[PDB]
C-alpha cells in the first residue's frame, strides 16, 4: 500500500522482502569487475536476440560521472531509476565540493538509498546488486559491490550476478596483485564466461583509466575469445 | 478471539478492546514499584532490574519537575516518550506562566496522550503505565492505565508481585499520619519487600527510593543515607 | 484499517518476481499484435485491429498507433484503457522537452522517461501497474531511425523488428527469417503485412484489419499514416509475389 | 505478518517486531567491549569471506565523535544507518552546547531513532545491537542498545553470534580494578576462545578510548601485535 | 495506508473488477446511438413506471453543451457524478478558446477520468457506459465510453441489457448515408422489439443534433408522432 | 504610523572579574523615553547555582530571553543529568541569539560564572550571537561611561602597574564607585543596584542604594 | 577590521588585528578573530561579528562530519565551496562577512577568500576588512613567495600595524600565525603599542605626518 | 512595453492574404544594438503567424509556451489548429500573468478555415483573414484591417490609417505594408534596423526581408 | 564593470575576457580571474557582472549540463545549451537578480560553430559577434568594422588584439590582462593576452 511496511521481520529474524530480492538478483547477468595498479577493467555478460535487438539497450558499464563506472546485476527496471539518482548526486556532491565525487562516496550512497528503501513505507526493495569502479579523492583504483540489503564493501576482484559464486571461487584463486592492461581484460574475459556461452557476442567489456573511460571493440574481444577455447580445448 | 485481536480498533463480541487490553499487561511483567502518601510526604520506591551481574541496574525512578517524579512500569522506550512529554509540559508551563504546572491538569495533558493512539489504527496503545507522585499543595499520587484512564490514589504497586505487594498497603491505613519520613519510608521499603520474591535476591542499594513533600522537592534517596534504611528492614 | 483487504501490488514474490507485473505481462500476450519494423528509408509500425463490429467507424481513427510527437510514435499492445494514460504522458514529456531545450526530444529519452513512470508504479505506492507495452518508433537526426519495445515492469530495449501482442512467436519467427538489414519502404511494408497475416494464421490480410503507418524521413519528418484505401495496393502487391 | 502489522501487541505483552527483531542480532560477528576505570576498550572479530576483500572498507568499530566508538552486530547495513545518524546528533549537540556529549545521552538518542517506526520516518524496527563506549565524564562509560529500545550501562559486554560464550568468559574473568593492559588482554583471550583458529592481525581490529587522552585510538597491526603475544591463558 | 488499489490484475491477466462492471452495464436499461447524414440521434428507454414517478424528473439523456449530448447505461448516482464533472470540462475548455469543445477532446478527457477511478487506490470502477455525441466543424460523432476508461468511435451502437442481438438488429438496418428522420424510425423499432411488452409510449426518450442546431431533446409530443412506425 | 517595534529601556549592567570570583552589578530602574515606569525591575537573573545573566536591552526581550534560557537549561539538566558549564551555556545562548537574527532580540548580554576550581569567567553579547571572553565588559546606557572606568583600573595605559593584586573587596567597592559615576552622569541609570558576587561557595545579592534622579 | 594571509615559501601567515567596535565606540579590544575550522583549515572574521563568527564555526561542523564520514581530511577548495553556498542563501537579509580561508590540504596549501555574497576565490594574497587597502598596499611592495619564516612573520606584523595606523576601525593586539604542512601554530599573540618601534624609534616628538 | 528591445510588429489584411511584418533590431539598452535578426514573427500553425513585440526575454518565454500548447493542442486533435481558437488561448495566457506580466505585445495573423461544402465535389473552401492585436494583459482588440504594436504603435497607426485600401492582392498588400513600415520605422530610434515582411497566401508563403534604413 | 568579447566565424568561436576581480570596489583583488565555464561537449559559457552570481549561476548551468550529458550517452547541442541557459536565467530573473552576461558558444555537428548573447535579462540571440560589459560601448566598432565574412582563425585574433589595446587606450579602467578561448578544429584552445 501507500506508506506501510512491506518489508518486515519474519518470525526467524531475517527479512523476506530483502531475501527475495536477492533472488531477484540471480536471475540476472553476470558482471565481474577487476582492479590493477592504476586502472580497474569491467566485464558483463549481455542477452541479445540474433538480427534483432540491437546493442543499444547497454544496460551494464554505465557513466556516472567523468571517472565512475557501474555494472549492476538484477532488474533492469530498477537499475535506470537508481542509477540516475547517482548521477543526480554526483553533480549535486561536485556542485557543493567543487571536487568530483570519490568511488567511495557514491559506493555509501548507493548503500544508503539501496537501504533507505528497505527502511521506508509502502516502498519495495530494490532488486538490484551494483558494483561501482572509481577514484577515491587521492588517485586510487577502487571497486565496491553493493547488495539490495544495502550492504557494501570494497573488493579487488568481485563477480555479481547470475551464478556469481562459480565466478568468484574462480577469480579467488588466479587473481595477481598488479596484472598488465592485457592480462586485466583476459581474467576478467576468463571469469565472465566461464558461466556464460563461450561466444564473443554475449560478453562487453570496458576499462576504466585516470581519464576517459574506454570500451573494448569486438577486434581483441574476438581475438582473446579465440585464445579461450583453446585453452579449454 | 483470533479475529478481534489484530487491530486496535476492532470491539470483541463482549466491547472488549484485546489490543490495549494486551498492552494493558505489559505493565504486569514490569518490576514492582510503590508509592505511599503520607499527611504531607509522598515516597516513591521502585526495584530496579538487573538483567546480569555485569549489567548495571536499570533506572526505574524519574525526575519530572521541582516537586513532580514518577516510576514507569512496562516498555521502557515507551516511558521515555512520556518522560519526555512531561518534562517539556511542566517547563513550558513555567516559562510561559512564572507558577508550578497543576499536577491535576498535567495527568490529564498525560492522560490524553494515551488516548490519541487508541482511536487510530495506524498507533498502538502505550505499554506504559505511570505512577505520577507529586506535592503540589498537598501531596497525591496519579496512575495512568494504557487505555486513558488516571486515577488518584494513596497507595500503588505495579505488576510483577504487586498483588503481594497490595496485601501490605491494603492493611496499613497508619499512611496518613505516619509523619516522621523514617517511620514513612521504612513502610514503602517494607512493602517493596513484600512483593521481593524469598530465596532470592534481597532488598539492596540497588533499589530505587526517592521522596517528595512540603519543603523537600523531588529527591533521590543516596547510598549511603539509603544504607541504613535497608538494615531497619531486616528487622 | 485495511490491512486484511490489501493485495500488495509492489511485493516481491517467492522467487523474486513481481505477480502483478507477471499478471501484466500475460495481459499483454492476449492483446492484439503490434509490428515493428526499421528499414532505410523509414520505421514501419503495423497493428492488427481486434474485430469489434461492422459499425465501427473505421474511417478516421484506430486505436493502436498514435502520435506521440512530430517524430515520434508508438504502437500499443496492452489494455487500451491505460495506454492513453501514458500516450497522453509521454505527449506532455516530449513537449515539455522541447519547451526547456529548444529542440525536439530524441527517442531514446522519451523512452526512457515513460519508462520511469510506468516503472514507478512497480516500485511504490501499492497501487496496480499499467499492463501495457508498446513499440515507440522515431527518427533522431542522433542516431537515426529507431524502435524500442516497453513494458509493464519498466524496462525497455532497443530493436530492429518487434512483434509483440498475441501469438507474437509466429510473428517473430517469420520478422527474423526474413527481415533484412537493408530494405525499401515498400518492401518493408509488404513485410509488415506478411508477418501480420501470419501471425493471425491468414494468407491474406482484409483492410477492415490490420493498419500501418511510417516516418521516412523527407528532411521533414513526413510521418504519413495509412487510410483503409492505400492498403488494397499493399494488399494487391502481397498477393503478386505471393 | 501474515495478518498483522508492525504495531501489534503478542497476547503475552510484548510486541512482535521487536522480538523478531531480537533473534536478528544473534548473527553478526562477535564483539567485546571491556570497561575498567582508564578507558573502554573494544574488541571484535573479523570474518573476512574472501581473500579478495580489501579488509580495510568493512569495518566492525566505528567512531562516533572524536571521544566515542561502537561494535555492531546484526544487519550490518542497517546499522551504518544508526551510526551515520549518530554522528550527526552528537556533532550538532556539540555545536548547540560546546561540550562533548555523554555516552549515556549519545545512547537515548540511538534508542529514541530504534523505535521511530513505533509512530509515539522509518517503517520497521532496527535489527542491530550497538555496543556504545567512550570517556566523557564520570570515567568512562560501555552501554548498549537492543531492537526493542532497552539499553543497560555494562561493566564488559558482548555482542555478536557468540556473545553467549563470550559473556560467560567475562562473567568469571571480570574484576572492577584492572589496569588497561589487563582489559586489552582479557578481550582478546575472550575472542580467543569464541574467534576461529588463527589470533592474526587481520582477525581483531581492537579499538580503545583512553581516559587521560580523552579519544578513540583504533589499533593499527603494531599495536595489535604486542598484545597478543602476551598469552595469559596458554590453554588448548 | 488507505489509498491501494482494489482493481488488481487477476492471474489470469484480465481486471477482473472491471469485468464485473461491464456486468451491471449489461443489464441496465438499453441506450442507443445512431448517427446520419445530417445529425445524431440518441435514445434509450426508460421503463414505463407508476404515475408517482416524475418522468421529467429523471432523464437519461442529459446535454453537456449547446451541441454535445449525452446518455448514459449503468448505475444513475456515477452518471450524475460524471456529467457534473464532464460540464466542467466543456466549460474550463470554453474558458481557454473561444469557440465551444468539440466531442472527441471531450470524450478523451472524460475516458482519463473513467481510467483513473480504475487505477487509483480505495476507490471502485465507474458502473456505467456513456454514449456522447455532438456536432462539429468537423462533422458529428457518436462516442461510447466503457467502465474500463477506453473509447470507441461508433457510427450506431448500444450499451445496455441484450445488446447482443440489438446491435445485430442495427447492422442489418444502418446504413452510412441513412436519413435523419429515417434513423430515429430504426432507434424506435430497434428500441420496440427489445423491449418486452410493447408499450413504447411514455418509456421512451430521443435526443437529436440536427445538422447544427442546438442538440435538444424531443419532448413527448414531438415522440408520439413517431410511434405510428 | 508605522509601529516601530523597538524600544529601550535604559539601565546598565556591569561586569567584572577577578582570580577567583566575579561580579555582576546592574541597576533596577525601568523606565519609558524620558518617564519611568518603575523603581525596581530587576536586571539579573540567575540560571545555575554558578551562572547568572545580566540583559540592558528592551525589558520585554530580556524577560523572554532569561526565561527562554532557563527552560533550556533545565532542559538540558533532566536530559543529561549534571549542570551546564557556563561555557556550555555560553554557547548555547549564542544560538538562541543568532536563532533570530533576522529579527533579533534587542537586548544585550552579560553572562557571568565560574568554571575551574573558581577561573571567575565573564561573556559579552551584541544583541546577536557573538560572544567573547573578557575581563570586564558593561552594556546599556552607560555603557559608553563605564567602560573607559573599567579600563583605566583593569587594564593599565598608566606608567607603573600599581595594583598588581586585586583583592575581592576592593573591587566591590570599585563596582559601587563605578555604578554610582553611571548613575550621577547618565539620565537612564538606576536609583537602587543589585551588586552579584559569585564567588567559590555561591553567589550574594547585596544591594546598594544610588541617586533618584 | 584586518586580514591577511601569505602561501609564502613554506606555509601561510595569517594575520589579523583584534579589535571590534560598534558605531564608533570600542566594543573590546580582545577578540580573537582565527577560528580553529579543522586541524589544518583555520579561517578569519571580517565585517559582521556574528554573521561570521557563527556561521564559521557552523562551517566547523559540517566539516568534522564530512570528516568522520569519509575519514579523511576535507580539502580547502572544498570547504570553502562549503561556505560560500550556504552565505549565497542569504543574499537580501543583509548578512556581512568577507573571510579568508586559508590552509592545507592534499593538493598542496590552499587560500580562498569567501565574502557574504558567496564571492569564492583561489588567490596566494588575500585581504579583508576596512584596512585592507592598506594593509594590500605594504605586502605588494614586499611580497617575496622566497621569504622564510622569521621575516615572513616579520612583515604580516609590519603590514597589519601599517594597517591599524591608517584605519580608524582597526587597532588592538596583533595575531600572527602560521600554517604548516601538519597543523598550525600561534607565532604572535601580541601587542600593538610599537608604533614607537617600527618609525619614530625614540619617544621625542609627536611623529609629524 | 518598453523602450529596451524596442520593436514593433505590424499585421495587415488584403483581399485574400495576409500580411505580418516585424523590424529585425534587438537593441540592448534603449540606445543601443546587439542584433538584427531578431524576426518577432513565428510560425505557430500552417495558417496561424503569431508576432511578438516588447521585451525579448518574454517574447521568446511566451513563444515556448505558445508553441508547447498549440503542438499540444494539435497533437492531441489529430487535426489543424484555428486561429479564433488559438488567439483565445493567447488572450488566456497572458492573462493568467496578470500580476506578473509577459512584458508583450502579440499580434496573431493567420486565415480562418470555414468548413462549408464549397461545391457538391468540395470538401473545404475559402479562408478569411482573421487580424487581431493584445497587449500585456491580453485585451482581445480584434479588428478587421490593419493591426499594431510595438513602441510604434502610435507611428504605425498614423501612416496605416492614410495608406491602407479595402482590398488588395499579394502583390498590392505587400507594396503598401511595406511603406506603412519603413517611412514608421524611420520615425523611430529605438527600433527598425531591417524589416521583414511576410505575406501570405492560402497557397504559397512570401518571405521577404527590405533594404530598410539602418540608423 | 567587466568586458566580454566573441567572434564568430564560418570555423571558429573565439571568447575574450578580462582577467580582473572588480570585488572590493576600491581595488582589483585577483589579476588572474575564472570567468570561463567549459562544458565538456565542445561547450563554453561566458559570464560577467558580479563575481558572487557568476559563480552560483555558471556553475549551476555546467553541472545540469554535464548531468544531461551523462543521463544521456549524447552531446547537449550548442542550441540546446544555449536556451536551456535562458530559461533558467530567466526562471530566476523574477525570483533572484543573477545581474550576470552569458556568451554561449561552442561546435555543433549539424549547426556549425555558433555564438549566443544573453542580457542579465534573458534576451538570448544568436549572434556573429558580442560584446558585454562596459568595453561592449569601445569594442563593438572594431568588431563590425574589420571583421567581414569567412575570417581565418589568425585574423580574428588579430581584431581580438586591436580591441585590446582600445579598452587600454580608451576604456575608463584600462584591463591590461585578458584570456581567450580559441574553438576551432574540434579544439578548445586557451591563451592569455596581455595590453
Ligand atoms: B571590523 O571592525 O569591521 C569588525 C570585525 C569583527 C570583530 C570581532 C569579532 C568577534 C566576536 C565575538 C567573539 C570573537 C570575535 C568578529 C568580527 N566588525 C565591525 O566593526 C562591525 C561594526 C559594527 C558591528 N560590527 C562589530
Amino acid at each position: 500500500s501507500y506508506d506501510r511496511a512491506i518489508t518486515v521481520f519474519s518470525p526467524d529474524g531475517h527479512l523476506l522482502q530483502v531475501e527475495h530480492a536477492l533472488e531477484a538478483v540471480k536471475k540476472g547477468g553476470c558482471a565481474v569487475a577487476i582492479k590493477s595498479s592504476n586502472f580497474a577493467v569491467l566485464a558483463v555478460e549481455k542477452k541479445n536476440i540474433p538480427k534483432l535487438q540491437n546493442p543499444k539497450t547497454t544496460e551494464k558499464l554505465i557513466k556516472l560521472d567523468e571517472h565512475n563506472c557501474l555494472a549492476f546485476a538484477g532488474l533492469n527496471a530498477d537499475a535506470r531509476v537508481l542509477v540516475n539518482k547517482t548521477r543526480l548526486e554526483c553533480q549535486r556532491y561536485y556542485l557543493n565540493m567543487d571536487e568530483p565525487a570519490p568511488v567511495d562516496y557514491i559506493a555509501k550512497y548507493v548503500a544508503k538509498v539501496q537501504q533507505k528503501f528497505t527502511h521506508r513505507g509502502g516502498v519495495r526493495p530494490f532488486g538490484i546488486a551494483t558494483l561501482i569502479a572509481g577514484f577515491k579523492n587521492n588517485k586510487e583504483i577502487c571497486i565496491y559491490q553493493t547488495e539490495p540489503s544495502g550492504i557494501y564493501a570494497a573488493w579487488k576482484a568481485q563477480a555479481i550476478g547470475k551464478n556469481a559464486k562459480i565466478v568468484q571461487e574462480f577469480l579467488e584463486k588466479n587473481y595477481q596483485e598488479n596484472m598488465e592492461q592485457k592480462d586485466c581484460i583476459f581474467l576478467a574475459l576468463k571469469a565472465i564466461f566461464e558461466v556464460v556461452e563461450l561466444s564473443s557476442k554475449n560478453v562487453e567489456v570496458a576499462l576504466l583509466t585516470e581519464k576517459d573511460l574506454t570500451f573494448i571493440e569486438e577486434q581483441e574481444i574476438n581475438s582473446m575469445v579465440e585464445l579461450i577455447d583453446q585453452e579449454r580445448t | 478471539r483470533n479475529l478481534y485481536d489484530t487491530d486496535n480498533i476492532i470491539y470483541s463480541p463482549e466491547g472488549r478492546l484485546y489490543q490495549v487490553e494486551y498492552a494493558s499487561e505489559a505493565i504486569k511483567q514490569g518490576t514492582c514499584a510503590v508509592a505511599i502518601k503520607s499527611k504531607d510526604y509522598v515516597v516513591v520506591s521502585g526495584l530496579k532490574k538487573c538483567i546480569s551481574k555485569l549489567s548495571f541496574p536499570q533506572e526505574k525512578i524519574f525526575k519530572i519537575d521541582d516537586y513532580i517524579g514518577i516510576s514507569m512500569s512496562g516498555i521502557t522506550s515507551d516511558a521515555k516518550v512520556l518522560t519526555k512529554f512531561m518534562q517539556n509540559e511542566c517547563l513550558s508551563h513555567k516559562f510561559l506562566y512564572n507558577e508550578n504546572i497543576n499536577i491535576e491538569s498535567l495527568v490529564r495533558s498525560v492522560a490524553d496522550k494515551y488516548q490519541k493512539n487508541t482511536q487510530k489504527s495506524s498507533k498502538r496503545a502505550f505499554g506504559v503505565g505511570l505512577m505520577i507522585a507529586a506535592y503540589h499543595n498537598e501531596p497525591c499520587i496519579f496512575e495512568t492505565r494504557p487505555n486513558g484512564s488516571y486515577f488518584e490514589y494513596d497507595a500503588l504497586s505495579f505488576g510483577a508481585r504487586s498483588h503481594a505487594s497490595k496485601t501490605y498497603l491494603e492493611k496499613n491505613l497508619h499512611l496518613f499520619e505516619e509523619c516522621s519520613l523514617e517511620e514513612l519510608i521504612l513502610h514503602c521499603l517494607k512493602a517493596l519487600k513484600c512483593s521481593l520474591s524469598s530465596e532470592s535476591e534481597l532488598t539492596i542499594s540497588n533499589t530505587a527510593l526517592a521522596v517528595v513533600g512540603k519543603n523537600h522537592p523531588w529527591q533521590e534517596i543516596s547510598s549511603l543515607q539509603l544504607e541504613e534504611y535497608l538494615s531497619k528492614v531486616k528487622m | 484499517m485495511a490491512r486484511r483487504y490489501d493485495s500488495r501490488t509492489t511485493t516481491f514474490s517467492p522467487e523474486g518476481r513481481l505477480y502483478q507485473v507477471e499478471y501484466a505481462l500475460e495481459a499483454i500476450n492476449n492483446a492484439s499484435i503490434t509490428i515493428g519494423l526499421i528499414t532505410k528509408d523509414g520505421v514501419i509500425l503495423g497493428a492488427d485491429k481486434v474485430f469489434i463490429s461492422k459499425l465501427i467507424d473505421k474511417a478516421n481513427n484506430y486505436e493502436k498507433i498514435y502520435k506521440i510527437d512530430k517524430h515520434i510514435f508508438c504502437g500499443v499492445a496492452g489494455l487500451n484503457a491505460d495506454a492513453n494514460i501514458l500516450i497522453n504522458q509521454s505527449r506532455l514529456y516530449a513537449q515539455r522537452y522541447l519547451y526547456n531545450y529548444n529542440e525536439v526530444q530524441p527517442v531514446s529519452q522519451l523512452v526512457v522517461q515513460i519508462c520511469d513512470i510506468k516503472q514507478s508504479y512497480t516500485q511504490y505506492g501499492g497501487l496496480r501497474p499499467y499492463g501495457v507495452s508498446f513499440l515507440i518508433g522515431g527518427y533522431d537526426t542522433k542516431d537515426g531511425y529507431q524502435l524500442y519495445h516497453t513494458d509493464p515492469s519498466g524496462n525497455y530495449s532497443g530493436w530492429f523488428a518487434t512483434a509483440i501482442g498475441t501469438n507474437n512467436l509466429t510473428a517473430s519467427s517469420v520478422l527474423k527469417q526474413e527481415w533484412k538489414n537493408d530494405m525499401t519502404l515498400e518492401e518493408g511494408l509488404l513485410l509488415a503485412l506478411k508477418t501480420l497475416a501470419k501471425s493471425t494464421d491468414t494468407e491474406i490480410p482484409k483492410s477492415e484489419k490490420i493498419e500501418l503507418a511510417y516516418l521516412t524521413n523527407k528532411d521533414g519528418e513526413v510521418y504519413q499514416k495509412y487510410l483503409t484505401e492505400k492498403e488494397i495496393e499493399e494488399l494487391i502487391k502481397l498477393y503478386t509475389q505471393k | 505478518e501474515y495478518d498483522r502489522g508492525v504495531n501489534t501487541f503478542s497476547p503475552e505483552g510484548r510486541l512482535f517486531q521487536v522480538e523478531y527483531a531480537l533473534g536478528a542480532i544473534k548473527l553478526g560477528s562477535t564483539a567485546v567491549g571491556i570497561c575498567v576505570n582508564d578507558g573502554v576498550i573494544l574488541a571484535s572479530e573479523r570474518r573476512i569471506s574472501s581473500t579478495l576483500i580489501e579488509k580495510d572498507s568493512v569495518e566492525k568499530l566505528l567512531s562516533i565523535d572524536d571521544h566515542i566508538g561502537c561494535a555492531m552486530s546484526g544487519l550490518m547495513a542497517d546499522a551504518r544507518t544508526l551510526i551515520d545518524y549518530a554522528r550527526v546528533e552528537c556533532n550538532h549537540y556539540k555545536f548547540i552546547y560546546n561540550e562533548n556529549i555523554n555516552i549515556k545521552s549519545c545512547v537515548e538518542l540511538i534508542s529514541e531513532l530504534a523505535l521511530d517506526f513505533s509512530n509515539l520516518i522509518m517503517s520497521r524496527p532496527f535489527g542491530v545491537a550497538l555496543l556504545i563506549g567512550g570517556v566523557d565524564k564520570n570515567g568512562p562509560c560501555l552501554w548498549y542498545t537492543e531492537p526493542s529500545g532497552t539499553n543497560t550501562r555494562f561493566s564488559a559486554a558482548s555482542i555478536g553470534s557468540a556473545q553467549e560464550g563470550a559473556e560467560l568468559l567475562l562473567q568469571e574473568n571480570y574484576k572492577k580494578d584492572m589496569t588497561f593492559e589487563q582489559a586489552e588482554i582479557l578481550a582478546l583471550t575472550v575472542l580467543r576462545q569464541v574467534m576461529e583458529d588463527k589470533l592474526s592481525t587481520s582477525n581483531v581490529e581492537i579499538c580503545a578510548i583512553k581516559k587521560s587522552d580523552q579519544t578513540f585510538y583504533k589499533y593499527n597491526t603494531d599495536d595489535i601485535s604486542r598484545i597478543i603475544d602476551v598469552l595469559p591463558s596458554p590453554v588448548y | 495506508e488507505y489509498s491501494f488499489s482494489l482493481t488488481t490484475f487477476s492471474p489470469t491477466g484480465k481486471l477482473v473488477q472491471i469485468e464485473y462492471a461491464l456486468n451491471r452495464v449489461s443489464s441496465s436499461s438499453p441506450a442507443l446511438g445512431i448517427r446520419a447524414k445530417n445529425g445524431v440521434i440518441i435514445a434509450t428507454e426508460k421503463k414505463s413506471p407508476n404515475e408517482l414517478i416524475e418522468e421529467n424528473s429523471i432523464f437519461k439523456i442529459q446535454q453537456i453543451s449547446e451541441h454535445i449530448g449525452i446518455v448514459y447505461a449503468g448505475m444513475p448516482g456515477d452518471f450524475r457524478v460524471l456529467l457534473k464533472r464532464a460540464r466542467k470540462e466543456a466549460i474550463r475548455y470554453s474558458l481557454q478558446y473561444g469557440s465551444e469543445i468539440l466531442v472527441k477532446e471531450l470524450v478523451k478527457i472524460i475516458a482519463s477520468i473513467v481510467q483513473e477511478f480504475t487505477q487509483t487506490g480505495g476507490v471502485r470502477p465507474f458502473g456505467l457506459s456513456l454514449l456522447i455525441c455532438g456536432v462539429d466543424v468537423y462533422g458529428y460523432h457518436l462516442y461510447q465510453i466503457d467502465p474500463s476508461g477506453c473509447y470507441f468511435n461508433w457510427m450506431a451502437t448500444c450499451v445496455g441489457k441484450d445488446y447482443q442481438n440489438n446491435m445485430s438488429f442495427l447492422e442489418k438496418r444502418y446504413n452510412k448515408d441513412i436519413e435523419i428522420e429515417d434513423a430515429i424510425h430504426t432507434a424506435i423499432l430497434t428500441l420496440k422489439e427489445s423491449y418486452e411488452g410493447v408499450l413504447n409510449e411514455k418509456n421512451i426518450e430521443i435526443g437529436v443534433a440536427y445538422d447544427n442546431k442546438p442538440f435538444k431533446i424531443l419532448t413527448q409530443n414531438e415522440i408520439k408522432d413517431y410511434l405510428i412506425e | 504610523k508605522r509601529w516601530y517595534p523597538y524600544i529601550d529601556n535604559g539601565g546598565t549592567v556591569i561586569g567584572l572579574t577577578g582570580k577567583d570570583y566575579v561580579i555582576l552589578a546592574a541597576d533596577t530602574r525601568l523606565s519609558l523615553s524620558y518617564s519611568i515606569y518603575t523603581r525596581f525591575c530587576p536586571k539579573i537573573s540567575k540560571l545555575t547555582d554558578k551562572c547568572i545573566i545580566g540583559s540592558s536591552g528592551m525589558q520585554s526581550d530580556i524577560k523572554t530571553l532569561h526565561s527562554l534560557l532557563q527552560k533550556k537549561i533545565q532542559l538540558f539538566v533532566l536530559e543529561h543529568s549534571h549542570y551546564p558549564d557556563i561555557h556550555v551555556i555560553a554557547r548555547l545562548l549564542c544560538v538562541i541569539l543568532y536563532s533570530r537574527r533576522f529579527f533579533p532580540y534587542y537586548a544585550f548580554n552579560i553572562l557571568a560564572g565560574v568554571d575551574e576550581n573558581n577561573k571567575g569567567v565573564l561573556y559579552n553579547y551584541d544583541s546577536v550571537g557573538s560572544y567573547c571572553e573578557a575581563t570586564h565588559s558593561c552594556v546599556g546606557s552607560g555603557s559608553q561611561l563605564i567602560l573607559p572606568i573599567l579600563d583605566n583600573r583593569v587594564e593599565q595605559k598608566n606608567q607603573l602597574i600599581k595594583n598588581t593584586n586585586f583583592n575581592l573587596g576592593d573591587d566591590i567597592n570599585f563596582v559601587k564607585d563605578a555604578i554610582t559615576s553611571a548613575t550621577e552622569r547618565d539620565i537612564y541609570t538606576g536609583d537602587k543596584t543589585l551588586i552579584y558576587v559569585i564567588d567559590k561557595m555561591g553567589i550574594n545579592v547585596n544591594t546598594l542604594d544610588l541617586k533618584q534622579d | 577590521t584586518t586580514t591577511l594571509a601569505f602561501k609564502f615559501k613554506d606555509g601561510i601567515i595569517v594575520a589579523v588585528d583584534s579589535r571590534a567596535s560598534m558605531g564608533s565606540f570600542i566594543s573590546s579590544q580582545n577578540v580573537e578573530k582565527i577560528i580553529e575550522i579543522n586541524k589544518n583549515i583555520l579561517g578569519t572574521m571580517a565585517g559582521g561579528a556574528a554573521d561570521c563568527l557563527y556561521w564559521e564555526k557552523y562551517l566547523g561542523k559540517i566539516i568534522k562530519i564530512y570528516e568522520l564520514r569519509n575519514n579523511e581530511k576535507i580539502s580547502v577548495r572544498a570547504a570553502s565551496t562549503i561556505l560560500s553556498n550556504i552565505l549565497y542563501q542569504y543574499k537580501g537579509y543583509g548578512l556581512c562577512c568577507g573571510i579568508i580561508l586559508s590552509g592545507y590540504d592534499h593538493t598542496g596549501f590552499n587560500m580562498f577568500y569567501v565574502d557574504d555574497s558567496g564571492k569564492k576565490v583561489e588567490g596566494n594574497l588575500f585581504s579583508c576588512g576596512s584596512g585592507s587597502t592598506y594593509a594590500y598596499s605594504i605586502l605588494d611592495s614586499a611580497y617575496d613567495y622566497n621569504l622564510n619564516l622569521d621575516q615572513a612573520v616579520e612583515l604580516a606584523r609590519n603590514a597589519i600595524y601599517h594597517a591599524t595606523f591608517r584605519d580608524g576601525g582597526s587597532g588592538g593586539k596583533v595575531r600572527v600565525f602560521h600554517i604548516h604542512k601538519n597543523g598550525y601554530d600561534k607565532i604572535i599573540e601580541g601587542e600593538d603599542v610599537f608604533d614607537l618601534h617600527y618609525h619614530y624609534t625614540n619617544p621625542e616628538q609627536k611623529d609629524q605626518y | 512595453i518598453y523602450n529596451y528591445n524596442g520593436g514593433c510588429v505590424l499585421g495587415m489584411s488584403g483581399s485574400n492574404c495576409v500580411a505580418i511584418a516585424c523590424d529585425l533590431r534587438l537593441g540592448a539598452n534603449t540606445f543601443t544594438t546587439v542584433s538584427t535578426k531578431f524576426s518577432k514573427i513565428f510560425k505557430m500553425n500552417n495558417n496561424v503567424y503569431v508576432g511578438l513585440s516588447g521585451l525579448a526575454t518574454d517574447i521568446q518565454t511566451l513563444y515556448e509556451i505558445l508553441r508547447y500548447r498549440v503542438n499540444l493542442y494539435e497533437v492531441r486533435q489529430d487535426a489543424e489548429m484555428d486561429v479564433e481558437c488559438f488567439a483565445n488561448m493567447l488572450s488566456s495566457i497572458l492573462y493568467s500573468n496578470r500580476f506578473s506580466p509577459y512584458f508583450v505585445n502579440p499580434i496573431v495573423v493567420g486565415f480562418k478555415l470555414k468548413h462549408y461544402v464549397d461545391e457538391e465535389g468540395e470538401k473545404k473552401v475559402n479562408y478569411e483573414p482573421y487580424l487581431t492585436a493584445y497587449d500585456l494583459i491580453g485585451a482581445k482588440c480584434e479588428t478587421r484591417d490593419f493591426v499594431v504594436n510595438g513602441v510604434t504603435s502610435e507611428q504605425l497607426f498614423g501612416m496605416c490609417e492614410s495608406l491602407y485600401v479595402k482590398d488588395q492582392d499579394e502583390n498590392g498588400l505587400f507594396e503598401t505594408i511595406s511603406q506603412c513600415l519603413l517611412s514608421a520605422l524611420d520615425r523611430d530610434c529605438i527600433s527598425g534596423w531591417g524589416a521583414e515582411v511576410l505575406v501570405l497566401t492560402p497557397e504559397k508563403i512570401i518571405k521577404k526581408k527590405l533594404k530598410a534604413r539602418m540608423d | 564593470m567587466d568586458t566580454l568579447i566573441g567572434l564568430r566565424g564560418n570555423n571558429f568561436v573565439v571568447l575574450a575576457a578580462d582577467t580582473y576581480s572588480i570585488n572590493s570596489i576600491i581595488k582589483l583583488k585577483n589579476d588572474d580571474n575564472t570567468k570561463f565555464y567549459d562544458i565538456h561537449g565542445n561547450k563554453c559559457l561566458l559570464l560577467g557582472g558580479s563575481i558572487g552570481d557568476r559563480l552560483q549561476f555558471g556553475e549551476f548551468i555546467r553541472k545540469n549540463v554535464h548531468l544531461y550529458q551523462y543521463q544521456n550517452n549524447t552531446d547537449m547541442f550548442v542550441k540546446s545549451f544555449a536556451f536551456f541557459t535562458r530559461k533558467n536565467l530567466a526562471y530566476y530573473l523574477r525570483r533572484n537578480p543573477f545581474e550576470v552576461n552569458c556568451l554561449i558558444a561552442g561546435y555543433d555537428k549539424k549547426d556549425g560553430y555558433q555564438l549566443y548573447w544573453c542580457d542579465y535579462l534573458s534576451n538570448m540571440d544568436s549572434v556573429n559577434k558580442g560584446a558585454h560589459g562596459y568595453g561592449a560601448y569601445l569594442v563593438s566598432a572594431i568588431l563590425d568594422k574589420y571583421y567581414h565574412e569567412n575570417l581565418t582563425v589568425d585574423e580574428a585574433l588579430d581584431i581580438f588584439k586591436l580591441c585590446f589595446e582600445e579598452l587600454k587606450k580608451r576604456f575608463l579602467l584600462t584591463q591590461i590582462n585578458y584570456e581567450l578561448r580559441i574553438m576551432y578544429d574540434n579544439k578548445v584552445e586557451t591563451q592569455y593576452v596581455t595590453v
